[PDB]
């Protein structure tokens, strides 16, 4: 299942 | 002159919290990092005593005097067109977010101690008036040697106050509830709201929520082992209520957090 980083 | 007292070396990311780029302090050979904002993506702006400077800097000059869980500005420079700021580099050094990623779920002894230093940073952040407003994986290092953690990328942050935020710019999955439903929040109990979801993020490899439905429907499926204290404890950070969250004193309290490891036990047991 995909992990991901989120931008702020 | 910036470029004569420091060594630029390769850059290390970039993304909303500008371009960082590793270095060396060419006087004492103090590793550093170098992180350029230009100014015209720079949203809020304060002063310090007495110069018109990014709020980033006015918040990271509160919280960088005496050792904390913070990376600490060292230096900063005004250039026509962008702010350079120079920040404290450990070495070696992983992103909490590349460490859950190439670990895994974390054994909770070790989530215990982090999440412990997560929280002495935050006390500390708010004891300076400061708010972060973006705590995640992604903005805390871990200093592989020493075992300590640290807080970066303040770019998100504010003043600390106790009337209501309609304004926020961290990460949205990360974002309580009343901010998703109306555009309000207080700072302490949104801060504990992201706390909760770092914990999770810790004991199970990722996060909790994706989507807004899932956010503000306040339904915490386990996906790995957690034992029932811990369970207890994210669930209570996660309360949809703001009211119904634990201050800071009730977090540390908590059962699940007691007989934390010391921060080089951490380095010597998990990450030597
Ligand atoms: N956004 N990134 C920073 O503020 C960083 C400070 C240090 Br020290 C590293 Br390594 S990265």
């Amino acid at each position: 299942r995909k992990r991901r980083r989120h931008p702020s | 002159p910036l470029e004569s007292q420091y060594q630029v070396g390769p850059l290390l990311g970039s993304g909303g919290f500008g371009s960082v780029y590793s270095g060396i302090r060419v006087s004492d050979n103090l590793p550093v990092a170098i992180k350029h904002v230009e100014k015209d993506r720079i949203s809020d702006w304060g002063e310090l005593p007495n110069t018109r400077v990014p709020m980033e800097v006015v918040l990271l000059k509160k919280v960088s005097s005496g050792f904390s869980g913070v990376i600490r500005l060292l230096d900063w420079f005004e250039r026509p067109d962008s702010f350079v700021l120079i920040l404290e580099r450990p070495e070696p050094v992983q992103d909490l977010f590349d460490f859950i990623t190439e670990r895994g779920a974390l054994q909770e002894e070790l989530a215990r101690s982090f999440f412990w230093q997560v929280l002495e940073a935050v006390r500390h952040c708010h004891n300076c008036g400061v708010l972060h407003r973006d705590i995640k994986d992604e903005n805390i290092l871990i200093d592989l040697n020493r075992g300590e953690l640290k807080l970066i990328d303040f770019g998100s942050g504010a003043l600390l106050k106790d009337t209501v935020y309609t304004d926020f710019d961290g990460t949205r999955v990360y974002s309580p509830p009343e901010w998703i439903r109306y555009h309000r929040y207080h700072g302490r109990s949104a801060a504990v709201w992201s706390l909760g979801i770092l914990l999770y993020d810790m004991v199970c490899g990722d996060i909790p929520f994706e989507h807004d439905e899932e956010i503000i429907g306040g339904q915490v499926f386990f996906r790995q082992r957690v034992s029932s204290e811990c369970q207890h404890l994210i669930r209570w950070c996660l309360a949809l209520r703001p009211s119904d969250r634990p201050t800071f004193e009730e977090i540390q309290n908590h059962p699940w957090m007691q007989d934390v490891l010391l921060p080089q036990e951490t380095a010597e047991i998990h990450l030597h």
